[PDB]
DNA sequence: CTCTGAATCTCTTCCGACGCGCCGCGA
RNA sequence: UCCGCGGCGCG
DNA sequence: TCGGAAGAGATTCAGAG
């Protein structure tokens, strides 16, 4: 049953099909990949230890002596998450490890130890990843995208002859390590097989297979497959297999038993080989030219002389079988040459080889690998080596073992990570057998192929090249001198280790910036897939088969998330089921089917496995016993949906939601609606932005709760208990007695972030939203967020829309908006800026923050402080100081005539100028925070020193009140013991509290727990006031900021800003729109009963986009608020709660098999009350992506709430009083603020600042610069006959240095002259055609 | 110089620097008498820095900086899109510029756009210093300035004197063809949004989610005279591709004038006779009479004669309540016959254009300009809107999806006894879904598009029906025959990615819920269109650039 | 520094009319060389050109 | 049986829109 | 008053 | 301090002597 809690607004459902799991915990992959990074393990199987193991011990030979590791540990990180982005360092703890150094003797054994020394090594310092999955680097936070890139181990690939385009298909293998060198293998149009390493150059296999330690008859002798003949005099014998026969034409007569039979010139076919077999024939006699054309297959020797007359790979000259079968070795052997089954390919390249002998491929190799050195056997051997085989140079990971097993199809499933020579024979003889058509070629866009990297394993893979550095620092420090009188302390050096970290988390392309305009869009950038970064791929590189959905995608990868533009297909979001397998591949749960009956245990798949197997689809309709209502029930297998019966179903999809991201599965009415706009829509609704005031969304769908909970932003109940107290910033909730643990104090406490600039200016604020002493549950939220009521996800706002075209102020996807929306401030949103002003200790004198400007009005500083410090609470607006500072000129030195006309002048010519921070131009806005950092050593100023004493004042007050608080739970632990037996209740009363805990009741377990807890207070006490006197030293300790700068002060600033034409609007269905126009409230179309419409949407975008759900919304509208007025006017006459009651519990009933099945009977009244209240506003209504609402259910719903049953209604044109005279369908819709504000856009330069090289105007609205006339535009220009407005774009606007001068006085003096000089940037590129030592010059001057 | 004194140097200072090192070290292993193969070792080692400097990267491996990036060498400054030429040279940035979001206004005439009064200002500035002072309101360019920042309202009355006449010029990104760029006479409002009129709006390529704009001012006076002689909107009335208009409108415009000539068989008013549009009028407005209601009218037309001169014709005509009032607005000198039917958006097109060529430009310009006033006009006093209702489905469907699915059973069991290959078994079950495909497709047109309703005696009798999505359809405004049957009849047929069909089509309308696996397979042609428009536009560019620099130089 | 990538002796000086000894300040001296050093009274706009 | 020209094969180089907006970082 | 490189984002 | 297309160079095959 429901959660006390949860009775408020119960949401109602429409789902017919159960759900049998719950969504998995929405973050999971990123939490746990962190802790197996982190966390200890004896086993050393991932994370530290098993880097550290994978590296050390090290040992010094000269040196005699050994550095070994104990263990590591993790220390406390100094700082507190929020600290830490204040003052903007990096959220880190210390690497603790234990190390041992060893020195033996300097006798046999070598293992004689003689002394041993240990010491904890502080060799770094590491990020924490918050509770929340993101990391805190410097002040900002950074979330590292999981990679998806290619899995180590073999593939097999065919190109359909593009690269020669004859019309032959050329295949190639590769083995792709872990790390290290990479190997192809490749046929040729010749049909010769080619190796290639790190795809250097192009050479004959043969080079490496006689590089590996096999000789060239060894090679034949694997590889192919060996047939003997006889010669006697000059008559020939061959040995045979029957099968042996099958493919060629018997074009001569065959033998066999002592009888020859051949229909010549004919094809041997399965009745001739089964006549052979039943014959069972095993030598037969041949013709001269059937051996004719056959390869030598080995050496032969002449014993009559010693000598040699046969070679390898030799055709057979019948010259040398005669001296052969003369000298008596009248035993040959040869190769066979099915023309498809056994290709020559290998004995071509024999043929064609260059070396001649390992040490000759071996060199060759070098040179190729090593070029412009002399080669030598050593250098060749020991590159290839260790090459190939040193273990810590390559590695083929375990994952690599696994698959390079499972597609040799060999048994085992580990191994060690170096190859080995039947590695490569192996792998070459399926490439083989690939070319001979006995198999397919890998897919390797197929998601069983591609594997999953979270943070851990690039976490570790930097950490271990930090081990790797310092490794090799060691040795040499081993090396360099002595053993004995040195500590390993200084041995290692931590700065290779956090410079190889810290450059991960800052630089890398996959740690990138995190987005927070809401808390869909943390959630699912924290989820988010990308194909990019190390190892991975590149945008133009990209071809469309990577970017195309593969249908292994289904359950695993969400299709619909996808960004648009470039970046398309490249990046994805992972399914809201699917969850990393330990090897990287992804993992899709599954019902077991067993005989009919859906067991409803639950199995996880990968796509290997889901592809073998048959599964039915999720939207199958069943009995309560588990068996299907169809026989022919719809399933999908090997990549394809048909129908099976009953029995041979295997698995079945768990719910219907899991081919979808929960981005996707926020939409309602996704099943109604063409896939390009919903991907837009989906997409977009990451970019809303949250508002003054939350709601509730009335058409949601289910998915708000989990996504909500599980994003940091809403506080949780942690533990149940009771809500004791509460005020706008702390909440204090008092355990019940059962859940507290012995020895605590029973309380907890909260405190929220009450304002704090988002990582998009966004505000982020956290509104209690309980009461005096509500119960509260475990997992209940007490908080709000942004976007967040009743801890349901509250993105949008809701809106009464009529579809209706209106005086084009709706043209081409424009939306109309009431002046009744604005006055309400329904979307009127807070955003907050930081500037930051910098005093630095310059030349010519330093620079200081201070209120003495010149040049300047007194009223503006007014606003400051004496010390150059804006007040908080003043409102300021554009072009203001908000804190002043100044710098020195230097000399400026003035002859003494300048000095007298600058005494005439004025006081001008200060060899000291203003430098203060002014508002940005157009922002006003109210003044929130003031901050200080400033250097040690330092004076703190009267605002410094007031900001301390507050912030210390504060950080007294906190822990005082907790201090207050949890003693005060505390000694009602103590009055809840006391109270148990051998009271002495009133004579306590009159006793102090100390008294209370002094004195003892009885002498029995209660006295322990009094003194224990007394224990306990005397504990908090010490902890607290060292606590205080840590954060004391804490405040007052100087920073130490950045080279140069003595002091920097920051200040906050928060703006309101409104919705205002130009601001883009747009709907979860994907159709945006710029608002184009806001009308007096009287001018909208209003209805029958007086009430205006609210939004006016273009109706001909529906069809030609197809968005029909968002119509189906729509009518969704118009029927919840339908209940919602019904159910308000029902209060409004404050009728019988009974009744209202009655119609309630119909609302609920009124779906046809729903699961919901909720009753009021139950329910208490006063409960009935507040659920009537929060109902007041509408019914909000539950409706699943792909079992949602039908249009039955719809329409009665309407029928219940009495609104027309078409859901469109007769309107009145406000403008006139008329009556239009079509229906129009007027409802209720969930729309969103994009976050493209007109008014952080709109921009224009008259002039300003100019670029130093080219002389032309700077870019950007940052810069003030001025738009960019592109060369398209130019071409423009060209197309008309426009040449004089083109010669003044580019000549005097743009770079005239003069020109621009000439033209600034003309138009001042209103003469509009004009005089074309050179564009400057014409010179530059002279100067540096020029310099390049060509002769470039103008001519006929 | 950089934040905390330290300072980026330009890489080709590094390169200039490493070669003077060289030079100094090769010179001093001269000066002092080295051994040839070090004095060799250092020449080559200066050779190669040479190289670097001019050219890094051109021969073996590139030098290379901390960034592990490798520099930019003088011959980088020339080459590619970074280059000197392509990013300076040509495409230089401009003072005088502005940019904004785009805006919808109906109530602009054709030659004038709305522009924001902060930007006007800020463009302006110069031109408002150098009237104000010619004015004498202002006496030095520092009291210029500091009246123009506290906007003393002068100031304003100033700025509403100076862009009386004042062509400015609109540009889209990117600028796809020349009508890319247009010029524009300024109308001053309050807010932030460039207003544009809707229908140049439509030649821009342009829309209104979301798209930016910039705009450009002229500053000398032949500038301005080329931008209004030439440029200005009212001339770009015939596209450079071929003869036909450009400005043509579209979406509400067309939706407004096609319900507001629609007639129907039975309607209030059916059969009275009107002395004139004028009392047409009257008796819409007054509502006695619908737009739809047939009637006889008195109206005179001209005609240009022999001589060139507009003689008068008056006749009775039959005709719709609706086709009068708009013919009212109709300039004289077109035939009356060019209204009375049905009016599409390619009858609006070729409406324009026999008006051009009759009439001068001016006229026609007009006649634009009252087209879409009064086609915004009754297309908003129509009220068509779309509901659920609207996509009947045909209820054969039913059955002919059961026919289709009864022959697919039918052949598939035919090859279970094998008496056929599995490739024509495959090829026949393609052909009966797309015959069954093509069925339900007539069927839902056919039960869509007509519908029967009483005549004026009592009777029953067919009609065009005024369903809203058909009427959408059919007048042109906006969707096709494909979208209304993807809409309401089944939707067929789709491929894999390989480009071959998958043999079950999807059979669920959208109306009704697609099942998760037609949905899922539905998502290829989604996605393989969207990275089909992505690569598609490179190459457009591309093969752009390339016309565009072997054609730049032929003149007339 | 003198004789350098950026030797104002060669190239002229930073400033306009700014000898880099300052022996001379204004263009009294337009178009002078100092004696302390090869620099030139000129203006800025010299840097752009000399190679 | 040898030499030259033509043809084919191998290796290297060039190219795959325009426009704005924010964030980080910068031996 | 500034050369970028990387990244997302909208056209 | 990646795939495709085009061009140039090198190697191989055929025809003619
Ligand atoms: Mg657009
Ligand atoms: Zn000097």
């Amino acid at each position: 049953v429901y959660s006390y809690t949860e009775k408020k607004r119960i949401r109602k459902d429409f789902g017919k099909r159960p759900q049998v799991l719950d969504v998995p915990y929405l973050l999971s992959i990123q939490l746990d990949s962190f802790q197996k990074f982190i966390e200890q393990d004896p086993e050393g199987q991932y994370g530290l230890e098993a880097a550290f193991r994978s590296v050390f011990p090290i040992q010094s030979y000269s040196g005699n002596s050994e550095l070994q590791y104990v263990s590591y540990r993790l220390g406390e990180p100094v700082f507190d998450v929020q600290e830490c982005q204040i003052r903007g360092v990096t959220y880190s703890a210390p690497l603790r490890v234990k190390l041992r150094l060893v020195i033996y003797e300097r006798e046999a054994p070598e293992g004689t130890v003689k002394d041993i020394k240990e010491q904890e090594v502080y060799m770094g310092e590491i990020p924490l990843m918050t509770d929340n999955g993101t990391f805190v680097i410097n002040g900002t936070e950074r979330v590292i995208v999981s990679q998806l890139h290619r899995s180590p181990g073999v593939f097999f690939d065919s190109d359909k002859g593009k690269t020669h385009s004859s019309g032959k298909v050329l295949y190639n293998a590769r083995i792709i390590p872990y790390r290290g060198s990479w190997l192809d293998f490749e046929f040729d149009p010749k049909d010769n097989l080619f190796v290639r390493i790190d795809r250097r150059r192009k050479l004959p296999a043969t080079i490496i297979l006689r590089a590996l330690n096999y000789t060239t008859e060894q090679i034949l002798d694997l590889f192919f497959e060996k047939v003997i003949f006889e010669i006697r005099d000059n008559k020939l014998q061959m040995e045979l297999v029957p099968e042996r026969l099958r493919g060629e034409t018997a074009s001569f007569d065959i033998e066999a038993n002592g009888k020859v039979y051949v229909e010549k010139g004919r094809r041997i076919t399965a009745r001739h080989i089964r006549q052979l077999e039943k014959d069972d024939v095993k030598l037969i006699e041949v013709p001269v030219e059937y051996i004719a054309g056959k390869v030598v297959a080995k050496d032969y020797i002449d014993e009559s002389t010693g000598e040699l007359i046969c070679a390898a790979n030799m055709e057979l000259s019948l010259d040398l079988l005669a001296k052969l079968s003369q000298s008596g070795h009248k035993r040959i052997e040869t190769l066979f040459t099915n023309d498809l089954d056994h290709g020559p390919y290998i004995s071509e390249t024999l043929r064609v080889d260059p070396t001649n002998d390992r040490l000759s491929a071996l060199v060759e190799i070098y040179r190729m690998m090593r070029p412009g050195e002399p080669p030598t056997r050593e250098a060749a051997e020991s590159l290839f080596e260790n090459l190939f085989f040193s273990e810590d140079r390559y590695d083929l990971s375990a994952v690599g073992r696994m698959k390079f097993n499972r597609s040799l199809l060999r048994e085992e499933i580990e191994g060690s990570g170096i190859l080995s020579k039947d590695d490569i024979i192996d792998v070459m003889k399926k490439l083989i057998d690939i070319r001979n058509g006995k198999g397919e070629v890998d897919d390797i866009d197929h998601l069983g192929n591609r594997r999953i990297r979270s943070v851990g394993e690039m976490a570790e893979n930097q950490f271990r090249v930090g081990l790797v550095r310092v490794e090799r620092a060691v040795k040499e420090r081993l090396s360099l001198g002595d053993l004995d009188t040195l500590m390993p302390q200084d041995m290692i050096n931590a700065k290779p280790i956090s410079a190889a970290v810290k450059e991960f988390f800052g630089s890398s392309q996959l740690s990138q910036f995190m987005d927070q305009n809401n808390p869909l869009s943390e959630i699912t950038h924290k989820r988010r897939i990308s194909a990019l970064g190390p190892g991975g791929l590149t945008r133009e590189r990209a071809g469309f088969e990577v970017r195309d959905v593969h249908p292994t995608h289904y359950g695993r990868v969400c299709p619909i998330e996808t960004p648009e533009g470039p970046n398309i297909g490249l990046i994805n979001s992972l399914s809201v089921y699917a969850q990393t397998n330990e090897y990287g591949f992804l993992e899709t749960p599954y019902r077991k089917v067993t005989d009919g009956v859906v067991t409803d245990e639950i199995h996880y798949l990968s796509a290997i496995e889901e592809g073998n197997y048959v599964i039915a689809q999720a939207n199958s309709n069943l009995d309560e016993e588990g068996h299907f209502v169809e026989d022919l029930v719809t399933c999908r297998s090997k990549g394809e949906s048909s129908l099976f019966s009953r029995d041979q179903v295997d698995y079945m999809d768990v719910s219907t939601q899991q081919v979808v991201s929960v981005g996707a599965s926020l939409i309602p009415f996704l099943e109604h609606d063409d896939a390009n706009r919903a991907l837009m829509g989906a997409n977009m609704q990451r970019q809303a932005v949250p508002t003054l005031r939350a709601d509730k969304p009335l058409v949601g769908t289910g998915m708000e709760r989990a996504v909500a909970v599980d994003s940091g932003v809403t506080a949780v109940a942690k533990r149940g208990g009771v809500v004791q107290y509460v005020d706008a910033s702390r909440i204090v909730i008092k355990v019940n007695e059962d859940e507290m643990y012995p020895g605590e104090a029973g309380i907890d406490i909260y405190n929220l972030t009450k304002y704090t600039r988002s990582n998009q200016n966004t505000c982020i604020n956290q509104m209690p939203c309980v009461s005096l002493g509500e119960p509260v549950e475990r997992g209940d939220v007490l908080a709000d967020g942004p976007s967040t009521d009743l801890g349901e996800l509250a993105l949008g706002q809701n809106m009464r829309v009529a579809f209706m075209p209106w005086n084009g102020y709706n043209f081409e996807d424009s939306i109309l908006v009431s002046e009744r929306v604005v006055q309400e401030d329904r979307f009127t949103t807070i955003h907050i800026q930081e500037l930051a002003c910098v005093s630095r200790d310059t030349k010519l004198g330093p620079e200081e923050i201070t209120a003495d400007i010149p040049n300047v009005g007194e009223a503006a500083l007014s606003k400051l402080d004496e010390s150059g410090i804006v007040y908080i609470g003043a409102e300021v607006t554009g072009g203001d100081i908000l804190v002043g500072k100044v710098t020195p000129k230097g000399e400026t030195q003035l002859t003494p005539e300048e000095k007298l006309l600058r005494a005439i002048f004025g006081e001008k010519a200060s060899d000291v100028k203003d430098s203060s921070l002014r508002v940005p131009n157009g922002v006003s806005g109210t003044v929130i925070d003031v901050q200080v950092f400033t250097r040690d050593g330092v004076e703190k100023d009267k605002r410094a020193l007031e900001i301390e004493e507050m912030q210390l004042k504060q950080a007294k007050k906190d822990l005082s009140e907790e201090l207050q608080i949890l003693e005060a739970g505390l000694f009602s632990r103590i009055r809840a013991v006391l109270v148990a037996g051998g009271v002495e209740a009133e004579k306590l009363d009159k006793l102090p509290r100390d008294r209370w805990l002094e004195l003892g009741l009885t002498d029995e377990e209660k006295q322990n727990q009094l003194e224990q807890l007394a224990e306990q207070y005397d504990e908090l006490k010490h902890e607290f006031e060292k606590k205080l006197e840590a954060k004391r030293r804490k405040i007052t300790q100087g920073d130490d900021l950045a080279p140069g700068v003595l002091k920097i002060v920051k200040v906050y600033l928060a703006v309101k800003r409104r919705i205002q034409p130009g601001d883009k609007m747009a709907g979860r269905h994907g159709n945006k729109g710029v608002i184009s126009k806001i009308n007096p409230i009287e001018d909208m179309p209003y209805d029958e009963n007086g009430t205006p419409v609210d939004i006016v949407l273009n109706p001909l975008g529906v069809p030609s986009r197809m968005n029909i759900g968002q119509i189906l919304e729509t009518h969704l509208g118009m029927a919840a608020k339908g209940i919602g007025d019904k159910i308000n006017a029902m209060l409004k006459q404050q009728q019988e709660v009974a009744k209202l009651r009655e119609f309630i519990q119909r609302a609920y009933d009124l779906g046809a098999d729903v699961r919901q099945k909720v009753d009021l009977s139950t329910f208490s009244d006063e409960e009935v009350m507040r659920l009537a209240e929060n109902l007041r506003k509408g019914m909000p209504i539950a409706t699943p992506v792909f079992d949602g609402a039908k249009e039955a259910e719809i329409k009665e719903l309407l029928k219940l709430g009495d609104l027309p049953t078409s859901g469109q209604i007769r309107l009145y044109d406000g403008r006139t009083g008329e009556q239009f005279e079509r229906p129009v369908t007027v409802g209720y819709m969930y729309m969103l603020k994009l976050n493209h504000l007109v008014d952080d856009k709109m921009h224009a330069r008259s002039t300003g600042s100019y670029s130093l090289v080219t002389q032309q105007p700077l870019g950007g609205k940052a810069q003030f610069g001025g738009q960019r006339f592109g060369e398209m535009e130019v071409w423009a220009l060209e197309a008309y006959g426009a040449a004089y407005t083109l010669q003044e774009m580019l000549t005097v606007k743009s770079d005239d240095v003069n020109g621009r001068t000439k033209m600034y006085k003309n138009i001042v003096d209103g003469n509009h002259q004009m005089e074309p000089g050179m564009p400057e940037s014409f010179n530059v590129l002279l100067k540096e055609i020029r310099s390049l030592g060509i002769n470039i010059e103008l001519e006929d001057e | 110089p950089l934040d905390g004194g330290r300072f980026a140097t330009s890489d080709l200072n590094d390169l200039y620097r490493r070669v003077i090192n060289r030079n100094n070290r090769l010179k001093r292993l001269l000066d002092l008498a080295a051994p040839d193969i070090i004095v060799r070792n250092e020449k080559r080692m200066l050779q190669e820095a040479v190289d670097a400097l001019l050219d890094n990267g051109r021969r073996g491996r590139a030098i290379t900086g901390s960034n592990k990036r490798p520099l930019k060498s003088l011959a980088d400054m020339i080459k590619g899109k970074q280059g000197r030429f392509r990013q300076n040279l040509l495409g230089k940035r401009v003072d005088y510029s502005g940019r904004s979001v785009i805006t919808v206004g109906p109530y602009l005439r054709l030659h004038q756009c709305g522009l924001p009064k902060k930007m006007a200002l800020e463009l302006f500035k110069p031109f408002i210093y150098g009237k104000l002072e010619l004015r004498g309101l202002a006496t030095t360019i520092k009291a210029a300035k500091k009246m123009v920042e506290r906007e003393e309202a002068v100031v304003w009355d100033i700025l509403d004197e100076v862009i009386r006449e004042h062509p400015v010029l609109l540009n889209r990104a990117p600028t796809l063809h020349r009508l890319g760029i247009q010029a524009f006479e300024p109308v001053l409002i309050e807010g932030k949004a460039i207003q544009l009129h809707p229908l140049v709006c439509a030649a821009y390529n342009a829309d209104f989610d979301g798209d930016q704009m910039a705009v450009h001012v002229p500053l000398t006076l032949e500038a301005q005279l080329e931008a209004r002689a030439l440029m200005m909107s009212t001339n770009n009335i015939l596209s450079p591709a071929n003869g036909e208009p450009i400005i043509v409108p579209s979406q509400d415009v067309v939706l407004g004038l096609y319900y507001m000539t629609r007639d129907c068989v039975n309607a209030k008013g059916e059969g009275m006779v009107l002395t004139g549009p004028k009392e047409a009028e009257r008796l819409y407005r007054s509502g006695l009479a619908s737009l739809h209601a047939r009637v006889k009218v008195r109206i005179t037309e001209y005609e240009k004669d022999a001589n060139g001169e507009l003689v008068a014709k008056t006749s009775l005509k039959d005709t719709t309540v609706g086709r009068a009032i708009l013919w009212m607005i109709v300039p004289k000198g077109l035939p009356y016959s060019i209204v009375n039917q049905a009016l599409g958006k390619k009858a609006i097109s070729k409406m324009l254009n026999t008006c051009y060529r009759i009439l001068g430009l001016k006229p026609t310009v007009i006649f634009a300009d009252q087209i879409m006033y009064t086609g915004f006009a009754y297309a908003a006093r129509s009220g068509a809107s779309v509901g659920i209702d609207d996509m009947v489905i045909p209820e054969k469907k039913h059955e002919i999806i059961s026919e289709a699915e009864a022959e697919v059973a039918e052949i598939q069991e035919q090859f279970q006894s094998g008496l056929v290959t599995a490739g024509e078994r495959y090829n026949k079950v393609i052909d009966i879904w797309a015959a069954a495909n093509d069925r339900v497709s007539k069927a839902m047109m056919d039960n869509l598009q007509t519908e029967t309703v009483i005549n004026r005696d009592g009777q029953e009798e067919k009609q065009v029906s005024f369903n809203s999505i058909y009427m959408m359809a059919d007048s042109g405004a906006r969707g096709s025959a494909a979208q209304i049957r993807q809409l309401a009849g089944m939707r067929g047929l789709m491929a894999k990615p390989d480009g071959s069909i998958i043999e079950t089509p999807i059979t669920a309308n959208f109306r009704e819920g697609l099942n998760v696996l037609q949905y899922f397979i539905s998502t290829h042609g989604a996605r393989k269109g969207l990275a089909d428009t992505a690569l598609k536009t490179a190459n457009s560019g591309y093969l752009t650039r390339r016309l565009v620099d072997v054609a730049q130089d032929l003149v007339v | 520094e003198r004789d350098g990538l950026f030797c104002a002796r060669i190239f002229g000086p930073v400033k306009d009319y700014e000898c880099l000894c300052g022996k001379y300040k204004r263009l009294k001296h337009r178009g002078v060389i100092c004696e302390k050093c090869g620099v030139e009274v000129t203006q800025t706009k010299v840097r752009r050109e000399r190679m």
